RNA sequence: CGGUCCGGCCGGGAACUCAAAGGAGACUGCCAGUGAUAAACUGGAGGAAGGUGGGGAUGACGUCAAGUCAUCAUGGCCCUUACGACCAGGGCUACACACGUGCUACAAUGGCGCAUACAAAGAGAAGCGACCUCGCGAGAGCAAGCGGACCUCAUAAAGUGCGUCGUAGUCCGGAUUGGAGUCUGCAACUCGACUCCAUGAAGUCGGAAUCGCUAGUAAUCGUGGAUCAGAAUGCCACGGUG
């Protein structure tokens, strides 16, 4: 994991939508290409469409994921079936 | 192999008695080019059945040594599934590396309390022709004369 | 290698030396550890402002003269065959055939 | 003005004197007991002092450095057969004889390449 | 000698005795002994009952059995609550650090 | 005082240097303590030569790097001016060290 | 040889270990036997060396429409609002498998705790990095010296000394998994490695059929180096034992 000393490390213009979000109004789900980006508790409970290579998968963000990247809650390939599952 | 005839390499002096059949046993024994650990063995092996015994200690490894030399083998010099066997008397040269050959293998059948106490009941009771290596010989004795149509 | 393959070589690192000024004096707040959090956390932050290609570490070694990635000598800064053929010609000094 | 004899056996380079001094040992700044570890050794380095009757005859102020265990001490044999050679002049026969003259010139062969080793080749895809 | 719900011989040493007991191991196996005044040396025979009670004491002071087993379900079940990427990857039992899958890892799958 | 290093290529072009540097020094002061040469350097590279899919045409490059150097013989001022000459011939590094 | 801070410490000593340049040196030269009165072979007085002393480079005419038009160049053919040009996020590292080349091993030839020697070859300038102190730890502040026979990387391991483990779900194997970090990198979830605690998969010598090696070679132990911000169980070389 990344070291203490520089702190969470999240995207430059993730801190103006996440202020935007809660200051004030939000409907619309917060999209983002970044996936490196740190959760934090200010962004609870607003929609999150992270990009995963194809489209933007939406994520309800809560209290249990904090110390976790943004990106984890977003599968980077499809599986369905290896057997041939039709 | 094919044109050239080989001589022999000279073996290591043996420093605690002399004896190059101590040396070739030794040389046999060892693995993995480890020889310090290998030699220690050998002589705590060497000391405790010489002691078991009682006689002296080469005078003993000499004679349960020459009880468990072989004498003639089986080969089969034949290409194919169906194979005929026949019996070759070996050279004293081969023969001493055969039977030490045959010792160490044997040795590495016991679970006793250390490789030295492995080694030194399949040494001692050779002298009285028992334990692995002697019953292995007396069967290789008797495959020459299983089938002795070809010779 | 590519014309603009080659090109984003020198792109790199044009904006790699110009901003060598910045980012040494910049990460050195942040490897000073006696200083306070909220200069640490703007430190962090300010270093993610700049253009990402302007770190000597986001930046390849192709060869000079034709452009190779995979394949490299940095004494001699050309790829393996570039190497092998000005050795063979002569225009690397002291380089002849090892055999020990 | 004691004149010594040289001896290497694989990278190891031995020097030992040669005085009247009735056996005292010591191999660079040490002594058997020290330089230690098997037994060969300790006979290997004596046998031209234990060919006839030169065991505690002439002292031993040898310093080896270099190779390993056996390396030294087949320095140190050589060289204290070179030394007795020059000093008598009549034991070189004996030396021979024994084998002792003869500088072991076998060293460690270098790494081929494509092989793991020099001569052992990667095992073939099963063909 | 019943130390923290288990049971151990009397024909091993301390260490391993204490390493027998689910989530002592090698480290703590030591640590307990050094802060009860005992040497990681003795064996379960020759224990008094004031040494085994400090004992027990020491290894209750940190985590424990079945205890602490249902402390690390809770925590791998709370991956897949999450529901990332970690937690997926635990639900599909395959791996949870990203090795190589694909090829070869018969670790946590097998036949019947 | 003062001291001379020279590295070279090939031994053929630093021992003629030598030899200049000490008949220099000659004729201007004497008492030299002769070149001293020091351990080589041999740099090696394993190329390998197919440009695509063959890995066993591997070839073995060698740098070799000879070092010699010349200490004082006698630490005047005209000694420095026979030695602050122009450069050698290409080939030849000369390194000045004084203290 | 002198003194000592007992240390090459330095005065000093240029024989040696060694440094890297030139030579001598092994050339069937000789002595016997063998052979066709030869070529050549066998043994030996000498030598560090004996028939190429031991290794490397050196790879013919040519075969396989052998492999690369994605190192590069090059003849046509193809697009010029796109097969061309820029950027963000994913994939080359992937759910039921098979195959190939290596590593750990299977254990009492062994791992474990505390002393203790023996090497060579290489790297180092926005790089190697002494010492002190915090550290159970990867490391962190402090950093001197070093373009390097000077200073570092870097008390080599095997072994050797002593106990301990007694053939055992083992003090055997460290694969999986959870918790919290240390270094480099705008950023290790997809996707590096190191460090602690715990957990302790198999395995308990492997069927047909197979691979390399004839001497400092096969095995077994450790280290360096290439590209490299970091990433070897791979590659390329030194050595220890053998």
């Amino acid at each position: 994991p990344r070291s203490l000393k520089k702190g969470p490390f999240i995207d430059l213009h993730l801190l103006k939508k996440v202020e935007k979000a809660v200051e004030s109004g939000d409907k619309k789900p917060l999209r983002t290409w970044s996936r490196r980006s740190t959760i934090f508790p200010n962004m609870i409970g607003l929609t999150i469409a992270v990009h995963n290579g194809r489209q933007h998968v939406p994520v309800f963000v809560t209290d249990e994921m904090v110390g976790h990247k943004l990106g984890e809650f977003a599968p980077t390939r499809t599986y369905r079936g290896h057997a041939a599952d039709k | 192999p094919r044109r050239r005839v080989i001589g022999q390499r000279k073996i290591l002096p043996d420093p605690k008695f002399g004896s190059e059949l101590l040396a070739k046993f030794v040389n046999i024994l060892m693995v993995d080019g480890k020889k310090s650990t290998a030699e220690s063995i050998v002589y705590s092996a060497l000391e405790t059945l010489a002691q078991r015994s009682g006689k002296s200690e080469l005078e003993a490894f000499e004679v349960a040594l020459e009880n468990v030399r072989p004498t003639v083998e089986v080969k089969s010099r034949r290409v194919g599934g169906s194979t005929y066997q026949v019996p070759v008397e070996v050279r004293p040269v081969r023969r001493n590396a055969l039977a030490m050959r045959w010792i160490v293998e044997a040795a590495r059948k016991r679970g006793d309390k250390s490789m030295a106490l492995r080694l030194a009941n399949e040494l001692s009771d050779a002298a009285e022709n028992k334990g692995t290596a002697v019953k292995k010989r007396e069967d290789v004795h008797r495959m020459a004369e299983a089938n002795k149509a070809f010779a | 290698a590519k014309q603009s393959m080659k090109a984003r070589e020198v792109k790199r690192v044009a904006l790699a030396d110009k901003y060598f000024a910045k980012r040494a004096e910049l990460k050195a707040i942040i490897s000073d550890v006696n200083a306070s959090d909220e200069d640490r956390w703007n430190a962090v932050l300010k270093l993610q402002t700049l253009p990402r290609d302007s770190s000597p570490s986001r930046q390849r070694n192709r060869c000079r003269q034709t452009g190779r990635p995979h394949g490299f000598l940095r004494k001699f800064g050309l790829s393996r065959i570039k190497v092998r053929e000005a050795a063979m010609r002569g225009e690397i000094p002291g380089l002849k055939k090892a055999s020990w | 003005n004691q004149y010594y004899g040289t001896g290497r056996r694989k990278s190891s380079a031995a020097r030992v004197f040669i005085k009247p001094g009735n056996g005292k040992i010591v191999i660079n700044q040490r002594s058997l007991e020290q330089y230690f570890g098997r037994e060969t050794a300790r006979m290997v380095v004596r046998q031209p002092l234990e060919l006839v009757d030169m065991v505690e005859k002439l002292d031993l102020y040898i310093t080896v450095k270099g190779g390993g265990i056996s390396g030294q001490a087949g320095a140190i044999r050589h060289g204290i057969t070179r030394a007795l050679m020059e000093y008598d002049e009549s034991l070189r026969s004996e030396l021979r004889k024994a084998g002792f003259v003869t500088r072991d010139a076998r060293q460690v062969e270098r790494k081929k390449v494509g092989l793991r080793k020099a001569r052992r080749r990667p095992q073939f895809s099963k063909r | 000698a019943r130390i923290a719900g288990i049971n151990i011989p009397d024909h091993k040493h301390a260490v391993i005795a204490l390493t027998s007991i689910y989530g002592v191991g090698k480290t703590r196996s030591k640590a307990i002994l050094a802060a009860a005044g005992i040497a990681e040396d003795v064996k379960i025979s020759e224990l008094s009952e004031g040494q085994i009670d400090t004992l027990r004491d020491e290894v209750a002071k940190f985590v424990v059995e079945g205890d602490l087993r249902r402390e690390i379900s809770m925590s791998i079940k709370r991956l897949m609550d999450l529901g990332c990427y970690r937690g997926l990857r635990h639900r599909r039992g395959l791996p949870v650090r990203g090795q190589r899958t694909k090829t070869n890892a018969r670790t946590r799958k097998g036949p019947r | 005082r003062i001291r001379i290093r020279l590295k070279a290529f090939d031994h053929r072009l630093i021992d003629q240097a030598t030899a200049e540097i000490v008949e220099t020094a000659k004729r201007t002061g004497a008492q030299v303590r002769g070149p001293i040469p020091l351990p080589t350097r041999k740099e090696r590279f394993t190329v390998l030569i197919s440009p695509h899919v063959n890995k066993d045409a591997r070839d073995q490059y060698e740098i070799r790097t000879h070092l010699r150097l010349v200490d004082i013989v006698e630490p005047t001022e005209k000694t420095v001016d026979a030695l602050m000459r122009l450069d050698l011939a290409a080939g030849v590094d000369v390194q000045i060290s004084l203290g």
